[PDB]
Parts: C-alpha cells; structure tokens; sequence
C-alpha cells in the first residue's frame, strides 16, 4: 500500500499494481558450509589484540550455558573451532615436562651423591628457582606459554 | 600492529574504487609516523587498507594516529564514501567459532542469521576482552520489492 | 538458455555445461588455451 | 671441526619447525572469475571428500568473508576449517604430514590448487607478509599486463621444480564484464540523463539496496529489481523494458551499447603498487633448499621486464632477516664471554683457549641434528647460542681444577 | 593551536582532535574542519620549479605533472609530511553559458546546473552469471570529453529533437582562479613544489 | 591417485523447513 | 501470504517454503536449480 | 552571484586518479563592472527577460 | 596433443555435465 499516484476521484495506484513484494535473501557475501552436507549459519568470537584466549573462551562456554534456555527448540550450536584445546594441550605439555626433567635430575644427583641430605639440597634448588622466576614474569607481564615456560 | 581501514564504495568499479579511494588512502598512510607497509585491496564497491606498523609502537597510539590521517583524508574521498576504522583486533584473534544448525527444520537459514545477529552477538560481546562477534554464512532477511516492466 | 552459433562447431559434437568454469581453468593453466590460439 | 662438515652439506633450513595443531586450513585457489554460485558448489563438494577422511572429525567450510574488515575475503576464495580427532584416534601408522597427504591427495578439483595449513601460522603469516602460504613470490610493477605475464611464467617455472606440489599466482586481470556505455546522443533524444538511464542498472538490473525495515534493534535491507528474466543475460540487457519520462517504450539499447568485456579482477596493492602474489605448496622438502631452487629456475628460465621486479617472500623473507641479525649475534656473544673469562682468571691466551672450546661444541650439535633429521632454524640457532655459553661454562670448571 | 612548552606534539593533535569532535555541529551545515598537517612553515625544505624551455609542455601541463606524479613519488618518502604544489595552473572545464541563448532557447541557469549533475557518474548493476563465471555490470557516465559535456542534455521534445549544453554554451579548457603564483628569476611565471618534513624529524 | 568417490549434487541434511500442499480457499 | 496453484503440485507433497536457497544477487536460478539434481 | 558572475564550481571531472574543476559562468563582458552587473541578463522561472 | 586431460574421478566428483550439439531453429 505505498501510494504511488491517485485520481482525482480518489482511486490510488499502489506499489502492489506495478510489482509483487516477497521476502527473499539478501546478496550472500559470506557462505558457510558444515561437514559437506548443508549449509548453516555460524558466528566466529574475535579476541582484541593482545588479550588472553584462554580467559576469553572460558566466558563465551560459560555465557552460552547461559543461552541454552533462552536459545529457541531444535537450535543446536555446534563447535567448528576452539584454540582452547590447544593451550590445554600445550600447557599440559610443558608442565608434564618440568616435572619430569625435576624428578629425572633429582635421581641422577641422588646417584652421584649418595646421601639424601645432600641430593635434597640440589632438590630445593629448583622449587624455589621457578618461585622468582614466576614472580618475576608476574612483574614484567609474561604470561605462561610454551615459550616462556620451555626458557 | 596492525589498523584496518574499510570503505564501502557501493556499485562503482574495482579500477575506479582503486583510484579514488583506496590510492588515495595507502599514499597518505604510507607517510603516517610509525608505518611499516600498507596494503591495499580494491575491490567491485570495497576498499580494504591494511596499515603495519613498525615493531614497538604502541597499538593505541598507532590507532589514534592513523584516525587522525583519517580526517584529513576524509575530504579527498567521493561525496558519498566514508572511511572507517576497523577493529582492534587482526584475523589472529579469531578464536572460538561455531555453526548454528537446526535439524528438526524449524527454524531456516534467515532465522538463524538473525538469532545470531541480533541476540548471540549482543550476548558476547558484552564478554570482556572480544573485539568482536561476527556473524559467517547464513541469509539476511530482505524485502525484495520486484517490479514488473509492463 | 539457448545460444545460436553462426559457426565453430559440428552437430554431434558434445560440449560441458555443468563444472565448465572449473574445467575451462584447467585449459587455460595446461596450456590448452593458447595451444588452440597459436595453431590457428 | 672438518667432521661437521657432511652433516651440514646434508641438513636443510627452515624458518621454524612446523609446530602441530589440534586443526588445520583448507585454503585453495583458482582463477580470478569464478561465480559465487559455483564456488559454493566448489565449497560442498570439497567439504565431502575432507569429511570422507578418518582423521578429520569436522570441517567448517567458508567462502567470501564473514561479516568483519578482519575478512577481505572474495566470495571466489575459500577458507575451510578442518579440526582432526585427538591423536589417539588416528589409524595406528598416522602422522600429521601422512594426513595432509591423504587430504591433498583426496580432496583435488580440476583447476582447483590446494594449500593445507596450520591456522595460528597461517594467520600469522598472512598479518606479516600477506602471503598465505609457507613460500611465496611477490611480482610487483605499475604495467598490470606486465606483471600478470610476470607472474605467469614464474609459477610454470615453479611446477617443474622437484619439491612443489601446487603453484598458482593470482591474476591482476581476469575479471569479467558487462559494459553499459551509455550513449549521450541517443538518451536525450527521449529527455533522459546518464543518471537516468544509470538507475536502472543499480536497481533494474542490479540489486541495489533503497532502504531499510526498522524492526525492534535488528535492521533489514529493502531494494527494488526486476525478475531475473529480464537481467538473464547480454542479450536479455539489450532488450531491458525503460519507460521513459514521456512515457516512450524503449529498450536498454535504444539508449546504449552493451559489450563484455575483460579487466581488473581485484586490485591488491603493496605501499602503492601494484602486485601479484604467487602461492607455493611444497611439503616434502625443507623451504630453504626449495626457494634456492626457485630462485634459479627463475632467474634461468624467466628474463625479466623493465619495470617489473619479483621478490620471494613468506617465511623466507624473515628467515632471511633473522640470519642477518644471527650473523652480526655470534660476535656479540663472543667478545662478552671473552671478556667473563677475562675478568675470572685475568690471562690472556687461556681465556683464548675456553672460548676456543665452543667450536667443539657446535659440531656436538649439528650431528645430534642430522641424526634427529631436524632442519636448520630460529630454533635450532638459538639452542647453539645457549649451548655455547654452556661449553664455555664447562670450560672454566675443567680449567679451574 | 600554539601550545605551551614540553607537550608532546602528538598528545596535542589527538586533543584538538577531540575538541573539534564536539564544535563540528556548531559550524555551517556545510563546512567541515580540517586537521592540518604534523608540520609547520619551518618545515620547509626542499624548493624547486618545473621549467620546460622548449615550451613542449604549458603551466598547466607542469601543475598536473606535479599534482598527480611527483608529489606521490615524494610523499612516500619517510619523515616527510607533504609535498605541496606551489603556482601554476590548475586545468578547469569552464561551462561559459551565453544568457541571450538561454532565452532563446527557454533555459534557465538552474537547469542547466541541474542537467551537469546528472552528467558525470558511473553506475553498477551488481553482476550475472554466465559459465559458471561472475560478469560485473559496469556502466559509463564519466565527463571525459569536450564533447561530452557538449552533449549535456538539457530539453526533448515530443519529435525527440534534444537541446544540448552546446546550444547555450561553449565549454572550453581554462585556468582555474590561481590562489598561488609562482616566479621564477623575473623571466616566466612557473609551476613549483616543495617538499615539508615532519615537525620532529 | 584416489579413486575415492563423491556425491556432487547438493546436499542438505543439517534441516529442512518444509510446508505440504493443501487444498482450500484463498 | 499464501499462492493458490492452477496445476503443478499434488495435494499432500511437502515443499520447502524457502526462496532463500538461491543467492539474490546472482545465480542463475535456472541452473542454481540444476545443481540439486542428478 | 555565484555563477553566473562568481565561477563557483559546480563538479568535478574523474581523470584517473587526478581530478579537474567545472564550473558555469558568464562571459567576462557581462560581469565586468558594477554598472555591468546591474545589467546581467536574467531569466525569470516565468521565462520574463530582466536584469 | 590439442585439449587437456583430467582425472575421472575429479570429473565424477565435480559433477562434471555435457550436452550434445544440434542444428535448428533458435
């Protein structure tokens, strides 16, 4: 009913007369597609430039939680990227090796001083070497990651 | 560090586009105090500058300086034209991501398109740290008035 | 959705429709293209 | 020290070890003409034959740009997103290198050239040197011809290269299009401008938004078009209906000449000039022995054009600037070691004699390299560094007794 | 904006910034105000003119070479701020309209205003699919010729005889109002460039 | 050289909205 | 809101009621439809 | 005022990456003095012929 | 030798489609 023209009898010419008004899609300039069998719509959670993904993924997981109720019946949000995983994976990493390298240096300077006395005093050697180092990147900024714990 | 400029030049040709808009752009942003490179991509009705920076420079500092080259430039553009600063953050930040499906068929492609437009991405970033939620795939509802000729 | 040629082609012959932009690249990039260029 | 001589002839360089993630790009390429309609095809069909692999458990594939300037993607390119099973599901003889292999094997389309990488390294990559592959050639100039001829040459060079698996250099030019030239002479006739003829190319022909629904905070695009059959084709233009400002029945070309024709694709540009990037895939062997073999076949096989330079750029570019910074390190590090041995034990020649110890060192570590089957890197380069100042730190303690 | 001393130039500039956020609203509809460039008068460095002594190539010849091709080679010199182009002349399409036409012809001045807007733009029609390949609609409209703007329409009749800009006007090359000039050893007038370096640098 | 076969026409199982035809009056 | 049919369709078969399966601003609705069989 | 006596410009030609000023005017012989501008030809909307 | 060859399977995948040439009327 978007006038367009009238008489001056009063008979208008709408913009039903000249065309036909659907609800169609808008040009696509972006197309996702999910495991080769359709096509979906999805959303990608951009991190600001040098902020924590780790502390920002834990957020989104837990505000979508949130979203479960509120999120309409048949809706399902499925994961297609989470550099989470990886962090975990990489952390857990480099924690598992200090550990080892500790306990492996621990037997071998047990084995060329014999008593335990003097291999707990090379023991208490390291603890304390990661407490200042820790606190100190604490300090300065840096963050735990492969790289900072690998040093 | 990197500053995005996006300008939208609607209909008009990617030689064009290059010419009056994003030539311009690159020349006056190649000479900002702190600029590495900057690319440019002309594209039909778009214009992308990628503006890097040397190592050290405080991001914010290289974002107020390119918004300020930004006005004096803002003249030299076609009438209609306006460019605009992108995010904070660079394709890297992209770290979570997700598709939105719904297998019983209740709801389509434009439904879904909107629950993300207009109710995820609100939920999100209010989440401190995110740059931004954007919306990927998926149909934007329009009303397509189709004229007939006769 | 029908294209008349006035010539360049034999009747039989049989040419691709579907996945022709693919295929055309493909020409193009072996060589094919300019192959058929240089030898008329 | 002449016994490290056979394993570094043996080893080779890269910029660093390619660190392994849970996930992995699926990120081709093709020509610059491509429909959106058919790459989406492009998109599914290539999603399946991933998918069809047992290693990958999802693959989200993307085309075009989602919805942010952090994406300049074209609707021609795509980005899929492939995330693998946990390690512990492979099939029993599985490594990373043996799944990309399956996947580049696998997943291959006529004109279609497949590039795998590693997400966190790609969009690395991409922010610092814009390439998106490992390797890359960067031809620039201000003739688009020249360079596109440039560029073309070069990535038949890079094919016959042992090591190369895909090569493909992005053309300047293959764009595709429908020219309306409006004739001046021939609107006026029925009173109308280049304007007025214009508007029904915007939005007769093109789709082009007029306005918006307000509904609520969302907002949705409104436009004006005529039915497709219109618009279908050249041909279909030459006879668009325009009902004119005296009510005069034409025709599009009543008013103007309509001719296709070919030109700029897109116009990517590097501190104001123009370039065509060359994307190289190769996986098997080491990047530096690669791009030296590039850059002979290339400098062989290819004379060059005036104003036209070629530039190998990607990883290599930093590899080579970290080089030049490690060159000019090794002194550094050897006159303040120097200096430490001079303080501790004040003489001369002995001091000479523990940093002297470090050479013995090194050849210590390139074996253990070779024997590993490791490259050469920013990596390894740094172990070398540390590992001198432990040799020369086992030096004073053998001297001190 | 003369600021007092020990502040940091950049510090100033992203203030003023600001504040000519919250003015720009208080000026005329029309006017915008500009930020200037990072340096100032002292900043002038580098002096020279464009002379051709054969006469091949005018003032304004010169004022475009230095406008469209050597500024943009100097700017991208680093620490450089601008490259100004100083004297010379500034090619103008001048629309000269005859006003005894304009009766004879029953055009009014405004129409013929109205008729050049109308005159000088392109125009995309989005694009169409054909082999699979993505053909961009691309439509004409640029004033690039005398002849165009000869061709401006301006009135039609029924029979579709047009009346054209060239009816009422001649259009012609001239020199733009010169806000500069420039001299050179009192023997020629001549056009010129400087080059500006950034305040600090 | 992997003679691994796909399904080229499209496919779309992630859900469909689908009305039946009816018969009744405008 | 609703599009009566003079012939085409039997009364019971399902139909998607989606337009929003092509792209608006180009693919070619004739062969756009051709992809989806075979 | 400001264009049939002042050259205000009115457009821009597109020339590449270069630009050009239009602009309408009258010959300088009807806007060469005050007594000049007190004569400049006028065409009223009603097409009535004044100065 | 005139043309290009491609893999069947890539065809097959890309649901590669040929139609017959004729002669008659448009």
């Amino acid at each position: 009913h978007i006038v367009l023209k009238a008489s001056e009898n009063g008979v208008p010419v709408y913009l039903r007369d000249v065309a036909k008004v659907q609800i169609g899609p808008e040009m696509r300039r972006g197309i996702a597609e999910l495991n080769g069998e359709g096509e979906v719509a999805g959303g990608v959670v951009i991190l600001r430039s040098g902020k924590n993904a780790r502390e920002v993924i834990a957020a989104v997981k837990d505000k979508l939680e949130t979203l479960k109720s509120s999120l309409p019946e048949g809706v399902e949000i499925v994961t297609t990227y989470d550099r989470s995983q990886l962090i975990d994976r990489a952390i857990d990493n480099l924690s598992g090796k200090l550990l080892e390298e500790f306990i492996v240096v621990a037997v071998v300077c047990a084995l060329f001083l014999w008593h335990v006395r003097s291999a707990l005093v090379a023991i208490i050697s390291l603890p304390l070497g990661l407490c200042i180092a820790f606190i100190v990147m604490h300090f300065q900024g840096l963050n735990a990651n492969i790289m900072s714990l690998g040093g | 560090v990197q500053v995005i400029i996006k300008t939208s030049y609607p209909g008009q040709a990617p030689q064009i586009v290059e010419n009056q808009v994003t030539y311009p752009l690159t020349t006056t942003m190649l000479s900002v105090p702190g600029a590495k490179t900057v690319r440019g991509f002309s594209q039909f009705g778009d214009s992308y500058v990628y503006v890097i920076f040397e190592d050290g420079t405080d991001p914010y500092w290289a974002r107020s300086r390119v918004l300020e080259y930004l006005n004096q430039v803002q003249g030299k553009l076609p009438a209609g034209v306006s460019a605009e600063l992108g995010p904070d953050a660079t394709g890297v930040g992209w770290i979570y991501e997700y598709a939105l499906v719904d297998r019983s068929g209740k709801h389509d492609l434009a439904d879904l398109r909107s629950l993300q437009d207009w109710f995820l991405k609100y939920e999100l970033k209010t989440i401190p740290d995110v740059a931004e939620v954007a919306s990927v795939g998926g149909v934007v509802k329009e009303y397509q008035v189709v004229i007939d000729p006769q | 959705g029908v294209t008349a040629l006035r010539s360049g082609l034999a009747e039989g012959e049989k040419v691709v429709s579907s996945g022709l932009f693919l295929i055309d690249s493909e020409a193009n990039i072996s060589g094919a293209l300019e192959r058929m260029r240089s030898e008329s | 020290v002449l016994t490290v001589l056979w394993p570094l002839n043996k080893v080779g360089g890269e910029f660093l070890p390619q660190i392994n993630e849970g996930d992995l790009l699926y990120m081709p390429s093709t020509l610059p003409g491509i429909s959106a309609a058919e790459a989406a095809s492009m998109l599914q069909k290539t999603d399946k034959l991933i998918m069809s692999v047992p290693e990958v458990a999802r693959v989200f594939g993307k085309t075009g740009k989602a919805e942010t300037a952090t994406d300049s993607a074209p609707l021609e390119m795509v980005e899929t997103t492939i995330q693998l099973k946990p390690q512990e599901q492979w099939r029993p003889g599985m490594t990373m290198d043996k799944i990309i292999e399956e996947l580049d094997n696998t997943v291959r389309l006529p004109g279609l050239a497949n590039l795998w990488v590693p997400p966190i390294r790609n969009r690395i990559d991409m922010l610092s040197t814009g390439i998106k592959s490992p390797i890359g050639i960067k031809v620039s100039g201000t003739v688009l011809a020249d360079i596109d001829a440039m560029a073309e040459q070069i990535e038949e060079v890079a094919r016959t290269v042992p090591g190369v698996a895909s090569a493909l250099a992005e053309r300047l030019e293959g764009g595709r299009y429908i020219n309306v030239e409006i004739n001046r002479e021939k609107a006026a006739r029925y009173g109308m401008t280049v304007a007025d003829v214009q508007l029904f190319v915007t939005s007769a022909v093109g789709g082009a938004m007029v306005g918006e629904t307000v509904e609520g905070i969302a907002r949705y695009p409104i436009n004006l078009r005529y039915p497709q059959s219109w618009r279908d084709s050249p041909q279909a233009l030459r006879q668009l209906p325009i009902l004119t400002p005296m009510k005069q029945q034409i025709t599009l070309a009543d008013v103007a000449d309509i001719k296709v024709s070919t030109g700029p694709s897109m116009l990517k540009t590097e501190n104001a000039r123009p370039t065509s990037w060359i994307y190289i895939d190769a996986r098997d062997r080491d990047m530096v022995s690669v791009v030296h073999d590039l850059q002979k076949a290339i400098a062989e096989k290819v004379q060059l054009k005036p104003g036209t330079s070629v530039a190998f750029s990607g990883q290599f570019e930093l590899l080579e600037r970290a080089n030049h910074k490690l060159k000019l390190m090794v002194p550094m590090t050897l006159m303040i070691i120097f200096v430490l041995l001079y303080l501790a034990f004040r003489r001369v020649g002995e001091a000479l004699l523990i940093i002297s110890s470090v050479p013995f060192a090194l050849v210590g570590g390139i074996w253990l390299l070779w024997w590993m089957g490791f490259h050469l890197s920013v990596a390894t380069g740094t172990g070398f560094i540390a590992l001198a100042g432990v040799a020369a730190e086992f030096g004073v303690v053998m001297l001190m007794y | 904006v003369i600021f007092e001393d020990g502040t940091d130039p950049y510090w100033a500039r992203s203030r003023v910034l600001e504040y000519l956020n919250q003015v720009q609203g208080k000026l005329p509809a029309g006017v915008s105000a500009e930020l200037g460039p990072d340096a100032t008068g002292v900043g002038w460095i580098y002096e020279y003119a464009l002379v051709d002594r054969s006469g091949k190539h005018d003032l304004a010849d010169l004022r475009s070479l230095q406008d469209w091709f050597l500024k943009y080679e100097l700017k991208t010199i680093p620490d450089v701020a601008e490259v100004a182009s100083v004297g010379g002349v500034v090619k103008e399409y001048q629309v000269v309209i005859d006003p005894q036409r304009l009766a004879q012809y029953g055009i009014s001045l405004a129409e013929v205003k109205s008729a050049l807007d109308a005159s000088n733009q392109e125009a995309g029609g989005s694009s169409i699919e054909l082999a699979e390949a993505e053909y961009m609609v691309r439509a004409s409209g640029y004033l690039q010729t005398l002849d165009d703007f000869n061709h401006i329409v301006l009135k039609a009749s029924e029979n579709g005889v047009p009346v054209y800009l060239r009816d009422v006007a001649k259009v012609q090359i001239g020199p733009e109002m010169r806000r500069g000039i420039a001299e050179l050893n009192g023997e020629g007038e001549v056009a010129g460039g400087v080059v500006i370096l950034r305040s600090g640098k | 050289a992997s003679g691994v076969r796909i399904d080229p026409t499209q496919t779309q199982n992630l859900g469909v909205k689908t009305a039946t035809v009816t018969r009744g009056p405008l």
